[PDB]
């Protein structure tokens, strides 16, 4: 019988992330402040 | 031998008032000094 | 070497004087531990305390020894006075807990087989 | 001495000192300091409780682990008393109780469980009984407490002629009803005395000192049916006493004369409560009744302790009863008082 | 097998029950002695003896690396038995 | 007769009570860790209305959670004696138990059970967050049993 | 490398502490009494008392030296030796990625100056070894006990002081605060005899008496 | 009138990082002075290794730091196999290098959320302490506890991985960066946490240098220092990884090297998976490690040895070491004395607590109350070894 | 695992990522807890000849 | 154990007890040990 | 390789300031900060239903300790005191003598558990796989005397778990 202990598959693990991940999302700043305005112009009308 | 102010003592060191042992655990005591026998089993 | 270097006193008087003004602190610090730390006992009884601590190391020549007593002394005022110790600690002088130790031969003998 | 029972040790927690305590009610005032004076040198002491085990808690650690042994028991069944007394060669007697209750009169607590304990005692044997009657215990007394207080006494002795009887004077101590008793008159104004206090006379006694005489009389060979009497070195005018204890705790003190029979109309009022009345008729009889001298008995300086005086002990007592003005005074900022003497 | 001592009191496998006068049987009132009842010499006095034809035979206990460090024994005095001094089988030629 | 009613109210305020025990964090040594995985969304403390409480006058239960010190000793006990009544103390770990480790040091105090009195002995070195719920459950159990108002109406 | 199990030897790092060795001790001839390296390549620098604050100075200060950290100061007792206490600096230099140990001596009433003019981590360092073994630092700014409880007597890591010392902690009743009492164990230590009779080592025998 | 507040106390407090007696003198609002009182936690550990055997004084270290367990072992294995001048097989070596990184993985998690739940941000303390329940198991699974493993011992480690517990650190280790994302999505930008630690306890690396920092009190100041890289141990230099390096000293910046250093640990960890070698994980000299049980209970000399090594002990040669490690903590080392016998002579235990909580009277200077608490909270204290 | 489409995209928006390719509630992707029997290999000095431990 | 049961031991307890601590069922400790030295015991027929 | 955590300068243009300026006065991490609240609150929580289901744990997992038999019902222990010379604790106390048939077997076997570290030094020590550590771990008691154990408390330890045990040991042994 051949020795039998707790190893790597054949092939290795598969790549593990470790890098930062914090995803870009949103409007960019005018955007938000032309929603903003827009909103209180109707609310005014 | 070197300047450190060299102060008369006394050849009579006594350290007991310093080491926080009780009073009953020093005067009462008595200690052994020897070289300890060879174990017979060996 | 023949002699040895001081720690501050270069003299038995040195020391002495030492030893007085550490007696002083205490003697005045004694009414205050009373107060702060509410201790039930009265200010003769601390500083009748204190002297007998004093009266301990009475029979020490060393002024090295006498030297190294007092930072000692200084050390235990301090935690006295700044109230780093408890009440615990102020009334471990005190040994109110313990029972009388028998003294003379004849009880130690009666009791056990300590000298 | 059976081989296990040899002293052994210096004294201390972890030492043997020989002794094997049965000590009935052990859950009170005074029973939690005999506990702790016995489980200091290392004696086996045995709890009988009837309340709650969340209330023998402050016991447990008193004593060497397995040297204090919680055991239910029922005043009213022998069986419970033979249980918790089979392996004791000391049995004190410590219950009692200043109010009756529908289950527990004052014969009950005083006559009936005490003969009870001794002659089980007896009948186990138990070499020593220490049982704790009052100083003033009296067969004519106007009070039922003290009255049954003396045919226990009786019976005890009947039953167990070995046993030591103690009789204090009213113990005073942190949880005393005697400081705080006098000290939580407070809440009803002022202080409501007979006669002012001018006629009676009290001679209190230390918690402590009680209870290192009843160790003492434990390991005195010479306490075998004997009877002592446990006084304080002063006595003092109840009314000079009372206004002591007014002045360490600081509260302004003004007593006024309430007669004897409105005292004890106050004093039934009282009873009415269901838990731990605050006052009762046989207290207002007690309270304005003088101790009485007894001479001939050995006292607490025949069992070899000095008694401790009210004006060194009344602050660690009183310091609780004092507002945030005076919480932190010295305790002779009040002089003592007034001490009538024989 | 598990005893009972003059007192009622249970007497373990060392041999151990605490004598009428002795107070420490307090311990238990209101509670139980704690006994095991598997006394393991009067077991291992009811395993057979075993007829192996050889003057030393070897025990490690049974199971292997779960047994007890191999030892060997000699079989060659016919009026004792061979016993193994880790687990207490024990051992004995073919009928002398 | 009037006992059933006793013992009703009792039941009730001992289900109130054991439903609610609020614990102060002793956390002294490697068992305070253990005792915050108990916490842990594995185990969830919270769910057993068991809360993360704040100063002793808001806590029901002591956990003394690690070595205790001869230095350490009195703030123990000082905030043991504020705790308000009904209190209960569960010593966790073997150090907190009876020294442990370092039972034979001159600076370890042998067992919490030396400074306060403990309902509940957690043993293990450190005791597994699922001991300490373990522990927690039978204190709980403990709280079920009391008879604090039959005791009252035997009197 | 036909020796999986014993620990590599590194020569030019032995070398390279030896030259140092010899360096340092050429530099300062006035406090340097012995130096040496193991086989572990390890440098030790053996001073008298009076020049600690001078031989520390100069290895966090000399461009060749550069030892800017003081990963460690502890003391060692020795009770056969008239000074007992052996103070050991265990310095670093991030510049030259070396380490470097300095020890002297010391006896119960001889005060060592204190270093924190040097390096301000001796300040706990230099209170811990007071507290732990007694030792006197002259000129430190706040001597006082770090590690042991208010008012303990003694110095618990000298060898002659007692295992669980000499008083124990306990809750009182009576007096209803903790106490300190005369120690008292319920199962004493059991001292174990563990040395065998047997030489191990013969490169490290004392020549015979 | 100086009456500045000295309120000397807080011990019971939740955030005073187990046991800290703090006694604090404050200007009006802002802190003057810091005396940390210490000693809480000191239960003579280092007299009691005295009394103990070389293999007896292990389970020792892992309560000093009882968040870093198998690297505080791994040290004083370290130490004692240098004094014993032999070496650890190569798969014990990996083993060891993978259990420091898992080690370092929890005691950041544990410090930098215990930090948050101190400032008030106690929501990710609970998402990052399930991460460390997964490698409590993979503790357990290794050595049957889930702290104090006593698992890295000198000669290598007590016995060798289960199978299928690669499989499990490799699971646990592909997810594990998504939650450092969601612990940065709430803390690294948010205007309150970085109000509360930008510019808070600032230290100068010349005075972190002479005040004896280390580790991430070192490199929050800039200073390029790592001892896995300067002053490799096992295999570290064979693994690849990165070294965060601050620029400001403050509480924020160490707070991003802790975290860096949670990314950096789960890189070393992949390599940890990959090259794991095969072979034993224990030095095959039974005068030191003892045999397996196999041998132990079928060769004359293995049970000779097995019953001399779990009696007396290994002798170790004479001779005193300082050997170092980088803990998660900082610089956790040992100065060892060997006096020829089978126990340690002296056994002083260096912490890197010790020498962060000695400056933590110098980096409160000019701050508020609420900044003490983020001071502590990035000098991530442990009692056990500050105080030992 | 076993949350709706319409909660799993709640989530994966709310915190702007996937998260359900790397839940952190472990499912059968964990290995076996009853596991083959191991065979450990030996260490280099485990030699018949050639082996004296005067040289290792 | 319904696929897998366990091995058969005549000493294994055949009912499993849970935590009796609290009851008097309870575990307390014990010396297992006999005694020690032996004291003299004196003759029952008095000298004189 | 050493990299930079906090070295990047921020872009000083219109459309960046004007970014920089929104998430000041609308607060836009902020609400990132509630969307990853949010979307926990709609993750499966990792609570298990104690004491219902039970934490995952190992064959090598070192709980109460127990001795153990043969399958003769002899005991293992023969008393060498090998666990007792190794416990780093000094927990266990052993008195030996022959046993009345001859063999060694102990009169005392005392493991105090408040002083037991759990290391299971003393099951590595055991030449007979005599003493274990069980996998319980649910057997706290409301009194400390009871952790204090016994030769017969640790015998029944033994003859309660030994089902179980043998199973882990069975699991295990070849790592050992
Ligand atoms: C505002 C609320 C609007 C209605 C919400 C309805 C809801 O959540 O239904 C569940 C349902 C499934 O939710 P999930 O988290 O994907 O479920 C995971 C498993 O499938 C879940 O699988 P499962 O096997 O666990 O499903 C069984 C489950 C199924 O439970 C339900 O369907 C609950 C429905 C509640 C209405 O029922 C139980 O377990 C029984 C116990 C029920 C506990 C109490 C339920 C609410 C009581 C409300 C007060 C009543 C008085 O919700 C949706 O499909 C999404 C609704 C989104 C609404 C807008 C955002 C809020
Ligand atoms: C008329 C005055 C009667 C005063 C009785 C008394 O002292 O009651 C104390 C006690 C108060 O004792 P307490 O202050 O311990 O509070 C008791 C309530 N628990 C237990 C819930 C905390 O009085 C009562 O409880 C009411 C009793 C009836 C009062 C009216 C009696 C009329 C006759
Ligand atoms: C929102 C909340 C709204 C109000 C909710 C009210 C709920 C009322 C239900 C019962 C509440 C608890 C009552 C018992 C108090 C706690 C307790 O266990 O006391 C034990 C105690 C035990 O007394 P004891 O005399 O046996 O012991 C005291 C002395 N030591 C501690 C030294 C032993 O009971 C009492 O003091 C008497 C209680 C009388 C009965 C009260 C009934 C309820 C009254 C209110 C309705
Ligand atoms: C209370 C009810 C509102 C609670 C907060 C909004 C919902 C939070 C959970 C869902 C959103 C999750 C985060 C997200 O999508 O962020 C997108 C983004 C994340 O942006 P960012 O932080 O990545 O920055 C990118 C955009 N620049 C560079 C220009 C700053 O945030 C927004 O879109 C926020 C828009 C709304 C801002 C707040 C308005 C408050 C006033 C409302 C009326 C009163
Ligand atoms: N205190 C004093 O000033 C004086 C006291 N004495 C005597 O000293 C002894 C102790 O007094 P002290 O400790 O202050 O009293 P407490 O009332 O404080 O304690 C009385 C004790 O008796 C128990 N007890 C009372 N009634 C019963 C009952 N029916 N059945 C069972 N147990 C009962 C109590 O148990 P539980 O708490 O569960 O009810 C408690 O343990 C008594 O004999 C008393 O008369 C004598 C002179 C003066
Ligand atoms: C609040 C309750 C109390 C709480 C606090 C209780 C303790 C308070 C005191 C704590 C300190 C303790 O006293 C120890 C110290 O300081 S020791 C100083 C040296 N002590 C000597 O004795 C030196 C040698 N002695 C002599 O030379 C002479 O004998 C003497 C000076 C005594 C008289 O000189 P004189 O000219 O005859
Ligand atoms: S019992 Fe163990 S884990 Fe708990 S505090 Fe003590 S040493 Fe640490
Ligand atoms: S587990 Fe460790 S501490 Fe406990 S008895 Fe065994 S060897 Fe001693
Ligand atoms: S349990 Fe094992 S190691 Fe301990 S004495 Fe018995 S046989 Fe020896
Ligand atoms: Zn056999």
């Amino acid at each position: 019988s051949k020795v039998k202990q707790d190893m790597p598959p054949p092939g290795g693990y598969g790549p593990i992330d470790y890098k930062r991940n914090l995803p870009r999302r949103g409007l960019s700043g005018y955007s938000m402040f032309a929603v903003g305005i827009g909103t209180l112009l109707f609310g005014y009308w | 031998t070197q300047d450190t102010q060299l102060i008369a003592v006394d050849e009579k060191l006594d350290i007991t008032t310093l080491t926080g042992v009780p009073e009953e655990h020093i005067k009462t005591r008595k200690v052994r000094i020897f070289v300890p026998a060879r174990n017979n089993m060996q | 070497g023949t002699s040895v270097k001081p720690i501050f006193s270069r003299d038995m008087n040195e020391a002495k004087r030492r030893v007085r003004e550490l007696y002083r602190a205490w003697y005045r610090e004694v009414p205050n531990t009373v107060h702060l730390f509410q201790l039930d006992i009265s200010v003769k009884q601390g500083r009748d305390k204190v002297r007998e601590m004093f009266m301990k190391n009475a029979h020490v020549t060393d002024p090295r020894v006498v030297d190294l007593l007092v930072i000692k002394g200084k050390m235990e005022l301090e935690e006295t006075i700044n109230v780093w110790k408890q009440r615990t600690h102020i009334m471990r002088f005190f040994h109110e807990t313990e029972a009388p130790r028998p003294t003379d031969f004849l009880s130690k003998f009666y009791v056990g087989h300590d000298p | 001495l059976h081989h296990a029972l040899i002293p052994h040790g210096k004294g201390g927690r972890s030492s043997v000192s020989g002794i094997v305590a049965t000590v009935f009610g052990a859950t009170g005032f005074l029973g939690r300091y005999v506990v702790n004076h016995l489980g200091r040198m290392g004696s086996q002491v045995i709890v009988p409780y009837r309340c709650e085990p969340y209330d023998t808690m402050h016991l447990r650690p008193m004593g060497d682990l397995g040297q204090i042994i919680f055991m239910e028991w029922n005043g009213k069944d022998k069986d419970s008393i033979r249980k918790v007394v089979e392996h004791s060669n000391v049995v004190i007697n410590l219950v009692g109780r200043e109010w009756e209750t529908k289950n527990f009169d004052f014969e009950d607590v005083f006559v009936k469980i005490p003969h009870a304990i001794a002659q089980v005692s007896k009948e186990a044997g138990v070499e020593k009984l220490i049982h704790i009657s009052h100083l003033n215990a009296d067969i004519k007394s106007p009070s039922r407490y003290l009255r049954s207080k003396a045919v226990g006494e009786k019976e005890v002795r009947a039953a167990f002629p070995e046993a030591t009887i103690i009789k204090p004077s009213d113990i005073f101590g942190r949880e005393d009803r005697f400081l705080n008793y006098f000290a939580s008159m407070r809440w009803f104004g002022g202080v409501p005395l007979i006669s002012l206090g001018k006629e009676t006379v009290k001679q209190p006694v230390y918690i402590v000192d009680v209870s290192k005489g009843i160790i003492n009389a434990i390991k005195d060979p010479d306490a075998k049916g004997k009877t002592f009497a446990f006084v304080g070195p002063n006595r003092y005018l109840l009314f000079d006493l009372v206004q002591y204890i007014f002045a360490v705790a600081y509260r302004p003190f003004l007593p006024y004369p309430l007669p004897h029979f409105a005292y004890r109309w106050v004093g039934r009022l009282f009873e009415v409560s269901p838990f731990e009345p605050w006052t009762t008729r046989d207290k207002v009889e007690r309270v304005h009744m003088s101790d009485m001298t007894l001479p001939h008995l050995p006292g607490l300086e025949d069992l070899g302790i000095q008694a401790t005086p009210l004006e060194l002990k009344a602050i660690e007592v009183l310091r609780r009863h004092r507002t945030y003005r005076w919480l932190t005074s010295e305790m002779e900022d009040v002089k003592p008082a007034k001490t009538v003497n024989i | 097998g598990v005893r009972t001592s003059p007192t009622g009191e249970k007497v373990t496998h060392t041999g151990q029950a605490y004598d009428d006068g002795d107070y420490r049987r307090v311990r238990f009132s209101d509670r139980q002695k704690e006994v095991n009842e598997n006394f393991a010499i009067d077991l291992i006095a009811e395993q057979p003896v075993s007829e192996v034809g050889s003057r030393v035979i070897s025990c490690d206990g049974g199971g292997g690396a779960l047994g007890h460090p191999r030892v060997y024994i000699n079989l060659d005095k016919e009026t004792k038995t061979g016993t193994c001094g880790y687990c207490g089988l024990q051992f004995r030629q073919p009928h002398h | 007769r009037g006992e059933y009613v006793v013992a009703k109210l009792d039941d009730l305020v001992n289900w109130a009570r054991r439903s609610s025990l609020w614990p102060m964090t002793f956390g002294l040594a490697c068992c305070a860790v253990e005792m915050m995985h108990m916490a842990a969304p594995r185990y969830d403390m919270d769910r057993f209305g068991v809360v993360f409480r704040a100063s002793p006058r808001q806590s029901d239960v002591m956990i003394v959670a690690g070595t205790l010190t001869n230095k350490m000793a009195p703030a123990l006990r000082k905030v043991y004696d504020q705790m308000p009544e009904p209190r209960y103390v569960v010593s966790m770990g073997s150090c907190a138990n009876g020294g442990g480790y370092y039972h034979y040091s001159y600076s370890v105090v042998r067992g919490c059970d030396r400074i306060v009195p403990v309902d509940i002995y957690v043993p293990g070195c450190p005791p597994t967050a699922e001991a300490l719920l373990y522990g927690i459950l039978q204190l709980q159990r403990k709280i079920k049993r009391e008879k604090r108002l039959r005791i009252w109406y035997r009197r | 490398d036909t020796r999986p199990t014993i620990r590599p030897r590194n020569d030019v790092v032995h070398k390279q502490l030896s030259a140092f060795g010899q360096y340092v001790a050429e530099i300062l001839p006035k406090y340097v009494q012995q130096v040496q390296v193991s086989c572990f390549n390890e440098l030790e620098i053996f001073i008298h008392p009076d020049g600690v604050i001078p031989v520390l100075t100069f290895l966090r200060d000399h461009t060749n030296a550069q030892f800017k950290s003081l990963a460690d100061l502890t003391a060692v007792d020795v009770p056969t030796r008239q000074n007992r206490f052996e103070i050991v600096y265990n310095l670093l230099s991030l510049r030259f990625n070396s380490r470097i140990r300095v020890k002297t001596y010391t006896d119960e009433l001889t005060p060592i100056e204190s270093s924190v003019t040097v390096y301000k981590a001796a300040n706990w360092y230099e209170r811990e070894i007071w507290d732990m073994f007694g030792v006197f630092f002259a000129n430190h700014p706040d001597l006082r006990r770090i590690l042991t409880d208010y008012g303990f007597e003694g110095h618990p890591f000298r060898k002659d002081f007692p295992l669980s010392g000499y008083v124990e902690l306990r809750y009182d009743d009576e007096v209803k605060r903790v106490v300190a009492e005369p120690v008292e164990l319920a199962q004493e230590f059991r001292k174990f005899d563990l040395n065998s009779p047997w030489e191990a080592f013969p490169a490290y025998r004392q020549p015979p008496e | 009138l100086v009456s500045n507040l000295t309120l000397n106390f807080g011990p019971q407090h939740p955030a005073a990082h187990g046991v800290l007696r703090l006694v604090m003198e404050l200007s009006g609002e802002m802190v003057r002075k810091c005396d940390p009182h210490i000693g809480l936690l000191h239960r003579g550990t280092e007299k009691l290794i005295e009394y103990k055997t070389y293999l007896q004084a292990l389970p020792y270290f892992d309560r000093l730091d009882y968040v870093s367990m198998m690297c505080n072992e791994q040290a004083y294995s370290l130490a004692v196999e240098k004094l014993l001048n032999i070496q650890p097989p190569p798969r014990a070596q990996w083993i060891r290098v993978l259990f420091g990184e898992i080690t370092r993985l929890l005691n950041h998690i544990m410090a930098v959320t215990t930090h948050a739940l101190d400032i008030g941000a106690m929501t990710p303390f609970f998402w990052m302490f399930e991460e460390r329940e997964k490698m409590f198991e993979f503790y357990e699974r290794v050595s049957g506890a889930r702290m104090h493993a006593a698992y890295i011992r000198p000669g290598g480690v007590h016995q060798d991985l289960p199978l299928g517990l690669l499989d499990d650190i490799y699971e646990f280790s592909k997810n594990f960066s998504f939650r450092i994302d969601e612990l940065e999505e709430m803390l690294t930008n948010n205007r309150i946490w970085r109000n509360r630690t930008v510019d808070i306890g600032v230290v100068t690396a010349e005075d972190a240098l002479n005040y004896g920092f280390s580790g991430v009190m070192l490199r929050g100041s800039g200073i390029q220092w790592d001892l896995r890289k300067t002053q490799p141990y096992d295999v570290y230099d064979q693994v690849e990884f990165d070294v965060p390096i601050g620029s400001r000293g403050d509480c924020y910046d160490r707070y991003l090297c802790r975290v860096e250093e949670m990314r950096q640990s789960l890189r070393i960890i992949s390599q940890c998976l990959n090259k794991m070698p095969p072979g034993e994980i224990k030095v095959d000299d039974a005068k030191v490690s003892p045999p397996k049980r196999a041998e132990m209970k079928t060769s004359m000399e293995s049970l000779i040895h097995h019953f001399k090594l779990y009696t007396e002990g290994y002798q170790v040669p004479p001779g005193a070491t300082y050997t170092a490690i980088e803990a998660p903590k900082g610089e956790f080392g040992v100065y060892l004395v060997s006096d020829g016998s089978s126990r340690p002579y002296r056994c002083k235990i260096k912490a890197p607590g010790f020498a962060h909580l000695a400056g933590l009277d110098k980096m409160s200077k000019g701050h508020m109350l609420a900044d003490v608490v983020a001071i502590i909270g990035t000098q991530d204290i442990v009692f056990g070894e500050v105080d030992r | 695992a076993s949350a709706t489409r319409v909660i799993q995209l709640l989530r994966n928006w709310a915190s702007g990522r996937d998260l359900q390719a790397k839940l952190q509630l472990r499912y059968q992707e964990i290995s076996k807890r009853t596991q083959p029997p191991p065979k450990l290999p030996v260490g280099p000095s485990h030699k018949l000849s050639n082996n004296y431990y005067c040289t290792r | 154990p319904t696929t897998k049961p366990p091995t058969a031991r005549k000493y294994i307890w055949t009912n499993h007890k849970f935590n009796v601590s609290g009851t008097p069922q309870q575990y307390v400790p014990y010396s297992t040990t006999r005694k020690k030295i032996q004291e003299w015991v004196p003759p029952s027929t008095p000298y004189k | 390789t050493y990299k930079f955590v906090n070295m990047r300068e921020p872009s000083m243009d219109m459309k960046s300031v004007t970014d920089r300026a929104a998430q000041t006065l609308l607060w836009t991490e902020l609400v990132r900060g509630l969307g990853m609240t949010l979307s926990y609150l709609f993750r499966e929580p990792a609570t298990i239903n104690y004491p219902f289901e039970k934490g995952p744990l190992s064959p090598r997992f070192r709980g109460e300790h127990a001795l153990r038999r043969y399958p003769s019902g002899e005991e293992r222990c023969i008393a060498c005191k090998l666990c007792e010379a190794v416990c780093p604790a000094q927990a266990i106390t052993i008195e030996a003598e022959p046993r009345a048939d001859g063999s060694r077997r102990t009169t005392r076997y005392d493991i105090d558990m408040t002083k037991c570290i759990y290391c299971g030094f003393c099951q590595e020590a055991c030449p007979v796989d005599a003493i274990v550590e069980g996998p319980n771990f649910e057997f706290s008691t409301e009194t400390h005397e009871e952790l204090l154990y016994n030769k017969e408390k640790l015998l029944n330890n033994g003859d309660k778990w030994e089902a179980e045990i043998a199973a882990n040991i069975q699991a295990d042994y070849l790592y050992r």
